[PDB]
């Protein structure tokens, strides 16, 4: 229950007690697709092949980073809350009844480095949101 | 035959805007003719009001007031009086807009002590115009037009002792029908089609199910026929006063559904808007709580059959009667992002349809033939997330578009064959048998089980799910076989034919003009380019066909947004015949004829009611095939017969149309975000990025202008990109049951709220960045509008 | 018991059904649905034999399926279970008439065999 | 009163360890499956020869949910 | 938006007795979805009931 409360207007969201039971944040599925720099020696770059990552340009790699960064989950969607599935009915109520089994599952944020950050405008330091779901 | 109706299939879309020219929409008539055009208002607007009140003070208007006020002081006033307000309403032509009772009542009370009493006047009749109709969803009206033939040639041109009557027929049988479990050509045998694999039939993929009959209570065929809402109606090129078709349900307690209006103008072309929009219960306690049948209830959507009659001065007459000059007419959902076209579209599976799966390794290909994949798939971007942040194929093409390096993808040669491949290799095989182990081959438990990511059923087993070892093909949008996790079918693939063209793309096996690759350094030059070539096209009257088509979904089907499974079948065509390239030297997969076959009978036909009994099965379309059987009139349409198959009402279908969430949070399935968007930009961050730092406003971005100016032009840059990347549920762009303190939100308050809401849902339109600087932001945006939303 | 006019003229058509417990993908997988147990008696004990499966067969539920009995005289008598019905989590509820998905019953049923073993051989 | 009958169900002779044990049509089961179970060559046949569990199988699932 | 409501009717026979008619036990939300789920407060719902004020005015021919 400690999470949004939505008013008819979409924006700012209110939010109940977020420092401790977040509403949005960003999971380590988009972690891993921006703390990579360019330069990086890997088969993979932030989610894409070595090849397409060193192909594009310098800004057009750094706006993906930053697009990456900037995608924030529904901290209720970190784990199965009755949402899942064809025709899951989702909503409060069944939120409450999964948070039983399922609190064990929520993302935990936790400070992570990016060590080459560069131009793109995300900090060094990023808090991250772990869980099975959020990982890709 | 010397003339025929274009389009063969006329669409006419739902909406809340009044059904006149300024303030409805057209269906398009030429496909991708505004892809980027950044002026487009699909939401009726304030600008739109204010100007067609002021023609309606054109033009003893202001001077009946002034007159009527001089003989109104005369006695020193006050307010007005029946027979003077009954006066100038009435000048005002506005009672086709809104309620005679309803103006009068808005100046009754006004009050009043020159050209001045006009603007409390204007004023207060701006807003019940307002009240009714600002923001209201534009209705897309369809254009049908008469062409001489020789086989098109020029339209009609009437002169003046010619006359063209059209007439018009149309009803709703959803009500009627039976429930839509999934697609019944799932379990139906067949060679294969260019839509559809004989694998999802053969190796029993997604079986069709039985389904029982909607409102289950109402038995015998005649007291069924309650349940059937149709009404009909003429126009002539000599009038042009719009006609209403309006039935009744139950047909002749009792409510009045508007089923459209037809308008003809002088030149002969006949205007058909759809409904408004509104679906009911017969009893108030009766909730839409599923997602296609729902009993009790009555939705405005129908089509039915469009004819026509050429009268010639010297005394000739045409009668356009027959199925292969005759067209055809369905209403569907509104087009929330008209500029996004589906993957694949119903135009496509028209073509599919035509096309024997044995035959498709003898299709020629060119790039024009494959481009409609790679950037449809490109615009998914801004109505669904995982097109904007999980898709690596659109990477790659931002990739090239960043080294003005797309006219690669064009390269025929073997120095690009690597480079085709591995965007190839990541799309879905619509054969179904890649990413797959037969389980238990030979015996009845046989099955084809995907080893890629599957999706659950809601009804949840704790036992740990088989770890996937494949990965998840394109595109990521559920399919017709999704009622059945572990079948490969549970996620869409393009079919069969559009993937034999991206198999000869990837090969090698594609020709391209040199012209074309010159406009393709990046991809929207390219369908810049495409879309120019659509332009200048000389065949109209299959240009009009094929625009018609092409904005509306051509799968999943389950049963989709407009129209569903039967529109795949050769079957329910009179005529499906392809006749050249778009252009002499560029196909962009063709200009085809084709037509309905239709039940020259109309609403008098002896199967307007037929049915099957307690059920519908496979076995009676498989029976349809003999056009002897009695069920062979399954192919035949009557009026009502497209859309009878979709979600009754079909806001419970649209709110259905959304995401499906698996275990994995990420990419997130999505049904139909072309159409029905899932994740939308809103006007809310449009207006924090679509300034530059030197933009001359008090307020730049949302920030004042001294903080803007005073953080570097870095940080500046990545503020717009961070807010260009806030996409927004687009079930959250009204109050569809998550709102207030405590709200349940969830899947069924969204179907039971949609019936009110779906007219306040967010609008896509493109709006201009005139500045991106090198922020990353392209110069069109694709912003979705809405109350909520700003 | 049936008269053939129910088929012949479509009385009440057969409907499709589909998979309980459809996640469960695969056959190999879905031998964890099945909950069996077996067990022998002889005259010469009469000692009680549970018959006791598990579900997800071999979290993880015993569910007594039966017990079996052997008196002096050699006749079997064969006791069902308790009555015990259960899903794998406590948030899945029953509300189907016949088709609930995460849950298991202790009913059964099977085959009943015997050898006859006699003083001469 | 109606009768004295000798009655007996077909059986698999392999019961638990039968290879038809853990059958099944797929994603479906229709009355087609049980018109091919007929002929008893077919490979549906197996549904009348009772493996354990073949009879109690259709019933509700929990028999609590059906009895109410 | 605006429904009318029939809260009663009144008759006077000519010895001057006032016959009072309740509604016709019409209850309706503004919105079809919004269902009166508890036994005593539903918003968006109204009906029929009233309750009032009753008064009079005799007039006898001499003045
Ligand atoms: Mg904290
Ligand atoms: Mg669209």
């Amino acid at each position: 229950s400690c999470q949004a409360v939505y008013t008819p207007e979409d924006f700012p969201i209110p939010s109940w007690w977020a420092a401790n039971l977040p509403v949005h944040v960003l999971p380590l599925a988009r972690y891993n697709k921006f703390k990579d720099s360019q330069s990086a020696d890997l088969p993979e770059i932030n989610g894409m092949t070595h090849s397409i990552a060193q192909g594009m340009s310098e800004e057009t790699f750094e706006h993906l980073r930053l697009e990456q960064f900037s995608q924030r989950l529904d901290w209720l969607h970190t784990a199965d809350l009755g949402f899942v599935g064809y025709h899951a009915e989702g909503g409060y109520t069944n939120g409450l009844i999964q948070m039983v089994s399922q609190w064990k599952n929520m993302a935990m944020v936790m400070a992570r480095p990016v060590e080459n950050p560069g131009s793109s405008g995300i900090p060094n330091v990023v808090y991250v949101a772990y869980s099975q779901a959020d990982k890709d | 035959c010397q003339y025929k109706i274009y389009p063969p299939l006329g669409i006419a879309r739902v909406g809340n805007g009044p059904a006149i020219k300024p303030l409805s929409l057209s269906t398009p008539e030429v496909p991708w003719a505004h892809l980027y055009d950044t002026n487009v208002q699909y939401l009726v607007t304030q600008q739109e009001l204010e100007q067609l009140l002021e023609e309606a003070f054109g033009g003893n208007v202001i001077n009946e007031i002034s007159q009527i006020k001089t003989k109104l002081d005369e006695r020193k006033a006050e307010k007005f009086k029946q027979e003077e307000i009954e006066t100038i309403t009435g000048l005002l032509g506005l009672s086709h807009l809104v309620p005679q009772q309803q103006l009068s009542r808005s100046l009754d009370n006004l009050e009043l002590k020159s050209d001045d009493i006009v603007q409390q006047i204007k004023g207060a009749l701006l807003k019940v115009l307002s009240d009714h109709y600002l923001h209201a969803v534009k209705k897309q009206a369809q254009n049908f037009y008469i062409y001489k033939c020789d086989n098109p040639v020029e339209k009609l041109k009437l002169t003046d002792g010619d006359k063209v009557t059209w007439r018009v027929e149309v009803a709703n049988k959803k009500s009627f029908w039976y429930d839509y479990n999934n697609a019944l050509d799932l379990s139906l045998h067949t060679q294969g089609s260019g839509n559809l694999s004989k694998n999802v039939s053969k190796h029993r993929l997604a079986p069709a199910m039985t389904a029982k009959r909607r409102n289950p209570n109402v038995i015998t065929n005649s007291l069924r026929k309650q349940l059937v809402i149709s009404s009909q109606g003429s126009v002539s090129s000599d009038n042009n006063t719009q006609v209403p078709l309006r039935g009744k349900f139950p047909a002749n307690e009792r409510h009045n559904v508007l089923q459209g209006s037809i308008e003809c103008d002088n030149e002969g072309v006949l205007r058909f808007y759809a409904g408004n929009g509104i679906s009911q219960a017969l009893s108030p306690s009766s909730l839409n709580t599923d997602f296609a049948d729902n009993s009790n209830w009555f939705d405005d959507i129908c089509d039915g059959r469009v004819t026509a009659v050429v009268e010639l001065k010297n005394g000739d007459t045409f009668e356009i009667q027959d199925e292969q000059s005759s067209a055809w007419v369905a209403t569907t959902p509104p087009d929330y992002a008209p500029q996004i076209e589906p993957i694949v579209t119903m135009y496509d599976m028209v073509s599919g349809a035509a096309l024997k799966e044995q035959d498709l390794d003898n299709l020629t290909t060119q790039f024009s033939d494959v481009f409609p994949i790679l950037y449809r798939l490109y615009r998914m971007q801004w109505v669904n997330q995982a097109d904007f942040t999980d898709n690596a194929v659109n990477t790659q093409i931002r990739e090239l578009n960043s080294e003005l390096g797309f006219a690669q993808l064009l390269d025929n040669s073997a120095s690009a064959k690597s480079l085709r491949e591995g965007i190839f290799n990541q799309f879905r095989n619509p054969l179904f048998d890649q990413d797959i182990d037969v389980d238990d081959p030979g015996q009845s438990s046989n099955e084809w089980v995907s080893n890629s990511r599957i999706i659950p059923s809601k009804d949840e087993t704790n036992i740990a799910a088989k770890p996937a070892t494949s990965s998840l093909k394109l595109p990521f949008y559920p399919n017709d076989g999704i009622d059945y996790p572990g079948s490969p079918v549970q996620w869409f693939a393009i079919p069969p034919f559009m993937y034999q063209h991206l198999q000869n793309w990837a090969a090698g096996d594609f020709s391209v003009t040199q012209v074309e690759k010159e406009s393709a350094n990046t991809i929207e030059e390219l369908g810049l380019f495409y879309s120019e070539q659509f332009k200048n096209s000389p065949n109209s009257a299959l240009l009009c066909a094929r625009g018609a088509l092409d904005a509306l979904y051509g799968g999943g089907f389950h049963p989709g947004v407009e129209l569903t499974w039967p529109m795949r079948h050769n079957l329910i065509y009179s005529q499906n015949d392809y006749v050249s390239s778009v252009t002499p030297e560029i196909n962009l997969l063709g200009l085809r004829e084709f037509r309905l076959k239709q039940d020259l009978q109309g609403l008098n036909s002896p199967n307007m009611y037929q049915d099957f009994g307690h059920v519908i099965a496979v076995d009676n379309v498989t029976a349809s095939i003999d056009p002897n059987s009695d069920a062979a009139w399954l192919w035949r349409s009557t009026p009502g017969d497209l859309t009878k198959w979709m979600g009754i009402p079909w806001q419970s279908n649209a709110a259905s149309c959304q995401a499906v969430y698996t275990p994995e949070d990420f990419p997130i399935p999505s049904w139909w975000a072309a159409n029905l968007p899932v994740h939308v930009l809103p006007l809310a961050r449009y207006n924090k990025f679509k300034d530059s730092q030197s933009a001359d406003l008090p307020e730049i971005n949302g920030m004042t202008h001294s903080i803007a100016q005073g953080m570097s032009e870095e940080t500046f840059e990545h503020l717009r990109l961070e807010q260009f990347s806030q996409r927004l549920d687009w079930l959250h762009t009204a109050d569809l049951g998550f709102v207030g303190y405590h709200a349940e939100g969830g899947y069924t308050n969204g179907l039971i709220q949609m019936v009110s809401q779906w007219k306040n849902m967010a609008m896509v339109m493109a709006r201009p960045v005139e500045n991106p600087g090198s922020s990353g932001i392209p110069n069109v945006v694709y912003v979705a509008y809405s109350q909520a939303d700003k």
